[PDB]
């Protein structure tokens, strides 16, 4: 059983600001890592899948990058629509399991 | 043209047995397998497990000896079977569509929640 | 020659087939694995002039070329002979112009008969890579 380890737990930041979010793998899940974005309200939204790869539509000021067990998905400018939880999921062999989601938030 | 929608009880008496349903459109029931995940109110995204387009299952080693996950092709539907229900299997059940290992497709969750 | 699975993504993944078109290095893998059953030398026929070829039996109708099959369109402009090589490159670049969407690999019926909605990471679990 590969666990998700994510954090921060929630942050707070202005818009423009690039945030960092992470999701450390207990064990090698080979890229296979994705990350969704959920506002009050409604389910999960695909953002990201195989690490770096973005669905449609979703904007540039997103990223992925990591390899192994260290993860890591980036706003680059935080913007007011950005506000909303966000997870990540391994989908190496099964059961997969996701972080525990960081809450990204506008400072003030 | 991908929709999922989510249907079950609201209310559930403990011990009982909780029996959602998801019935999908827009796409394949042999080409796509569904994923069930769930998420306490106001708590994080918890996986309950899969079923795969060629009818295999696979659930989370926590809940296994009591979740059973059901296909029908007849009208379309993905059945999931929570056996003796205590309070903490309070809710909001989601059904995913798996497209090659990415959950692509959300249904809209449906809160079911156990009193007492 | 009859590769590895391990030995064969990796020459996938050496080729651009990892996620070509959102699609999982394991699709890759399973295709080949029952359309040729990693045979570079695989060649079988069908219920017309045609004669699939190659690791991904890539068709001589619309694909390949072996100036013995009626209505030859040829569209990756290459003859099957170039595709019963040891080097999985020339197949592969035809391969990629097949899938042309990012559902362009239903065109491979093994694929779609024993690998869509599998587990078809399997394949490539246990590779190093």
């Amino acid at each position: 059983d590969i666990q998700m380890t994510q954090s921060p737990s929630s942050l707070s930041a202005s818009v423009g600001d690039r945030v960092t979010i992470t999701c450390r793998a207990s064990g090698n899940i080979h890229n296979y890592l994705a990350w969704y974005q959920q506002k009050p309200g409604k389910a999960p939204k695909l953002l990201i899948y195989y690490t770096t790869t973005l669905a449609d539509g979703v904007p540039s000021r997103f990223s992925g990058s990591g390899s192994g067990t260290d993860y890591t998905f980036t706003i680059s400018s935080l913007q007011p629509e950005d506000i909303a939880t966000y997870y990540c999921q391994h989908f190496w062999s099964t059961p997969r399991t996701f972080g525990q989601g960081t809450k990204v938030e506008i400072k003030r | 043209q991908v929709q999922l929608q989510e249907s079950g009880p609201g209310l559930v008496r403990p011990s009982q047995t909780l029996s959602l349903t998801c019935t999908v459109s827009g796409f394949s029931l042999t080409g796509y397998g569904v994923n069930w995940v769930r998420q306490p109110p106001g708590r994080g995204l918890e996986w309950i497990g899969m079923i795969w387009g060629d009818g295999n299952t696979d659930y989370n080693s926590a809940l296994k000896s009591r979740v059973t996950m059901l296909k029908d092709t007849s009208k379309n539907q993905f059945s999931l079977r929570l056996s003796s229900v205590t309070a903490a299997d309070t809710a909001v059940y989601y059904c995913a569509r798996e497209r090659d290992y990415r959950l692509d497709y959300w249904g809209q969750g449906s809160l079911v929640t156990v009193s007492s | 020659k009859v590769f590895g699975r391990c030995e064969l993504a990796a020459a996938m993944k050496r080729h651009g087939l990892d996620n070509y078109r959102g699609y999982s290095l394991g699709n890759w893998v399973c295709a080949a694995k029952f359309e040729s059953n990693f045979n570079t030398q695989a060649t079988n026929r069908n219920t017309d002039g045609s004669t699939d070829y190659g690791i991904l039996q890539i068709n001589s109708r619309w694909w390949c070329n072996d100036g013995r099959t009626p209505g030859s369109r040829n569209l990756c402009n290459i003859p099957c002979s170039a595709l019963l090589s040891s080097d999985i490159t020339a197949s592969v670049n035809c391969a990629k112009k097949i899938v042309s969407d990012g559902n362009g690999m239903n065109a491979w019926v093994a694929w779609r008969n024993r690998c869509k909605g599998t587990d078809v990471q399997a394949w490539i679990r246990g590779c190093r890579l």
